[PDB]
């Protein structure tokens, strides 16, 4: 079970670790997070107490290095860093653990929530969406725009989600205009799955990452990408049964985890109504349909 | 954005533009079957593609064979319209291609946008104008070429005849919309107004009669009288009692959506 120490907590902040969160007071003797489950990506995230516009975090995998958090008083944020000296890192973690200055990743044994939300998410695909090749971890924040949003402006600080655009030459074969616009199967199966993603696992990984960035950072472009990737499948008459069954599980756990209070900002009425009640796949998402109708019947 | 009352003069500037009206593309008669069910029978239709500055009308005749063995015809009709407008644009030399295509019905926007992806600089716009282009098939020579067609055909017309020799495009378009609105409202009364003086004929090469400038003023009056008479009949309104600005705001509230 891996550990992310913190040098200190000089400013009052809400710290998220995956779906959990806790409040740290200004100069509280907080020195990090232990017992982080090996075998999944994780996200550590921040929202400053004195400025809720500061909302940002780091995707990481403790299998790829020894990572810690240090506050930078010049740039005014908590930065992830990699410790290259294994012996120093072990000694720092040991001292803090002995002094009980770390919170424990509060995983209930029966609880697969985080696996369910990150099943297809891999750190190597994250590092291609978020381009900073000198670090093994990835910074995301609430204001980062997508390559798509930038087209419709700093290219280095952008989320390189796969561009999906239903009224584009990529989506529509000349000669098959009506066919391809009303049935997105060509665009999903040939262009996106066979061509760009190579397989459904990569497509679902990007969909899951987009949702998590929308939920944890309120990242608007991420929310757009998440909905576009659901709509592209729901709007396709021809989708492998395994992919529909898997999508129903993916969406069920995303809707289950979404805070009730953020449902008005995180859920697009048009896409969800279209996907559940009008689309080719309106009868293929039984679990997602049931949780949506029981949790968010006002949206529908 | 949307073409409305505010931006009407834009229709008569030197930027090539076309109106596309798809009302008459898919046309049916509805009848009882032997078993007492209901069936449709398609009849020949047309796409009404008009340059409002020049009067050039590209009348694509939609022959009933287009529909044979096809499903969801009202949906397909929009996409067939978009396919044919995009084929017409590709057929025109570059200097004749429109800068803008204004669709009379908002349901034509996505079909036309998708067919015109290869022309990202041609703007596809809706309009707030209520235009009576559905009444094209009340023009005897247009109805005749559509119904006689035995195969898909494009026929070119100037819907203003020679009017632009004497009047501006603004005035010609105003005259056309008034005539079509009158034909839409009461076809038989409108035709009787146009055809009643046997000494004024339609030239072989024209759609409308050969009225002098003074006769066009009389005809226009008679058409505005027909439209107001029919509004009174429809709403049970005493027209004789209305003021001149009441009358203005009915005749030209009917050509906004
Ligand atoms: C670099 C130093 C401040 C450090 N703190 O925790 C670490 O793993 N390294």
């Amino acid at each position: 079970m891996n550990t992310v120490p913190f040098t200190s907590a000089p400013i009052e902040v809400t710290i998220g670790i995956d779906q959990y969160s806790f409040n740290v007071k200004e100069n509280q003797p907080f020195h990090g997070i232990k017992d982080i489950p090996i075998g999944h990506v994780h996200v550590i995230h921040f929202q400053h107490a004195d400025n809720s516009s500061m909302r940002y975090g780091y995707w990481f995998d403790c299998r790829m290095g020894n990572f810690y958090i240090q506050y930078d008083p010049k740039d005014g944020l908590y930065k992830m860093m990699e410790e290259r000296d294994g012996a120093k890192f072990e000694n720092i973690v040991h001292n803090f653990k002995e002094r009980q200055m770390m919170v424990s990743y509060p995983k209930i044994d029966e609880d697969d929530t985080w696996y369910n939300l990150t099943e297809f998410v891999q750190m190597d695909k994250i590092r291609k969406i978020v381009r900073k090749d000198e670090n093994q971890f990835s910074y995301v924040d609430s204001s980062m725009t997508t390559v798509q949003e930038n087209e419709l402006s700093d290219p280095a600080h952008s989320l390189n989600y796969t561009v999906i655009n239903f009224k584009s030459r990529e989506a529509i074969r000349p000669g098959h205009e009506m066919e391809d616009f009303l049935d997105k199967s060509y665009y999903l199966n040939t262009v996106m799955l066979q061509g760009i993603f190579k397989n459904s696992s990569n497509y679902f990984g990007e969909l899951q990452f987009a949702f998590l960035n929308a939920m944890f950072f309120g990242n608007y472009g991420s929310s757009l990408q998440w909905h576009a990737m659901i709509e592209l499948i729901c709007s396709s008459a021809t989708v492998p049964k395994h992919m529909l069954d898997k999508l129903d599980e993916i969406l069920y756990y995303q809707i289950k985890t979404l805070p009730e209070q953020y449902s008005d900002i995180l859920l697009n009425e048009r896409v969800w109504n279209i996907c559940l009640y009008s689309s080719f796949q309106k009868n293929s998402l039984h679990n997602t349909e049931k949780i949506m109708e029981n949790k968010y019947p006002e949206l529908l | 954005g949307a073409m409305n009352s505010s931006n009407y003069a834009e229709l008569f500037n030197n930027d090539i533009k076309l109106f596309v009206d798809d009302t008459n593309v898919y046309r049916v008669t509805v009848h009882k079957t032997f078993e007492g069910n209901v069936a449709t029978k398609a009849i020949n239709g047309c796409i009404f593609t008009l340059n409002p500055k020049t009067g050039h009308l590209f009348l694509k005749i939609i022959h009933t064979s287009v529909w044979a063995g096809q499903k969801r015809l009202s949906q397909l009709a929009k996409w067939k319209t978009a396919e044919e407008v995009s084929a017409l644009v590709r057929s025109l030399p570059k200097e004749e291609q429109p800068k803008q295509i204004i669709v009379t019905r908002k349901a034509m926007l996505d079909p036309l946008e998708v067919h015109m992806l290869d022309f990202p600089n041609i703007a596809i716009r809706p309009t707030e104008l209520r235009l009576p282009f559905s009444a094209a098939m009340s023009i005897d020579k247009l109805s005749d070429v559509v119904m006689k067609a035995t195969e898909p055909q494009m026929v070119l017309f100037n819907i203003y005849d020679d009017w632009l020799d004497r009047i501006s495009s603004y005035t010609a378009f105003s005259r056309l919309t008034l005539l079509l609105r009158a034909l839409k409202t009461n076809e038989e009364s409108a035709k009787m107004i146009l055809l009643s003086d046997p000494t004024i004929t339609i030239k072989s090469y024209h759609l409308w009669p050969s009225f002098t400038d003074e006769q066009w003023i009389t005809i226009e009056s008679q058409m505005r009288d027909l439209i107001l008479t029919e509004y009174g009949r429809k709403y049970n309104v005493n027209i004789s009692a209305l003021t001149q600005t009441e009358i203005k705001d009915i005749i030209l509230g009917q050509n906004i959506k």
